[PDB]
């Protein structure tokens, strides 16, 4: 009974073509990436993917932006206690604000 | 940026309404398994590397640099000293050579 306004485009001769990429294949890229991330580093962005521990990425990371290594192993727990809530934080602020 | 790798050089191209480049780049090849840590243990003292990881071929330490496997013994020049062997999560034993020992002796 009540007629929609895609119906009445698709009525009048304008349609919507799907996209070639699903949802499920977006998802599978992100979720390589991200596994190549957690478990490389950098080093798949430029060949083969080389393992590493996550402590020896981070330590990487702090010798890169000039921060001397020994900072996160030994401060270790407290940076991992820190993502930890960030990440909790990112999560609560995209299911109560919708903007 | 400029093609896949560790960028080189670049060489540019003219060609019919664009241009073209060459981009030079360096690519690692043949990789190999190794136990590694990150830091030493050292008369109760924590090493850490300067430049490179350590690594082992199962019985001994080396230091290496992360991009090509060139094994160096691990002495008091290329690591430093920071703390005790109480706080880092993972360090393991061995010995560091110092070079200033059989100088002394001799
Ligand atoms: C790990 O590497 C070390 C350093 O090369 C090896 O130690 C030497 O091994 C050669 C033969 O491979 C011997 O001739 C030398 O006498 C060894 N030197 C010392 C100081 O031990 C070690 O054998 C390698 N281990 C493995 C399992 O490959
Ligand atoms: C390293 O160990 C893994 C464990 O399965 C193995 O698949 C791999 O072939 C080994 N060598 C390299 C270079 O990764
Ligand atoms: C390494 O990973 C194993 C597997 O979960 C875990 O039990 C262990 O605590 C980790 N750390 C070390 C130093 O083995
Ligand atoms: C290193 O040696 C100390 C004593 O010299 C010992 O308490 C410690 O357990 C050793 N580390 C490992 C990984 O065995």
């Amino acid at each position: 009974a009540a007629r929609d306004l895609i119906c009445a485009q698709k009525f009048n001769g304008l349609t919507v073509l799907p996209p070639l990429l699903t949802d499920e294949m977006i998802a599978q890229y992100t979720s390589a990436l991200l596994a190549g991330t957690i478990t490389s580093g950098w080093t798949f962005g430029a060949g083969a993917a080389l393992q590493i521990p996550f402590a020896m990425q981070m330590a990487y990371r702090f010798n890169g932006i000039g921060v001397t290594q020994n900072v996160l192993y030994e401060n270790q727990k407290l940076i991992a206690n820190q993502f930890n809530s960030a990440i909790g934080k990112i999560q609560d602020s995209l299911s109560s604000t919708a903007s | 940026f400029c093609g896949k790798g560790y960028h080189l050089m670049s060489f540019p191209q003219s060609a019919p309404h664009g241009v073209v480049f060459l981009h030079v780049t360096y690519v690692p090849a043949q990789e190999k398994n190794f136990t590694t840590a990150p830091a030493i243990c050292h008369d109760g003292k924590a090493h850490f590397p300067r430049e490179g990881v350590f690594v082992s071929n199962g019985t001994h330490w080396f230091v290496t640099q992360r991009n090509f496997y060139e094994p160096q013994i691990i002495t008091t020049d290329n690591t430093f000293v920071s703390g005790n062997c109480d706080v880092v999560i993972g360090i393991v034993n061995n010995t560091v050579y110092d070079p200033l020992q059989p100088e002394l002796d001799s």
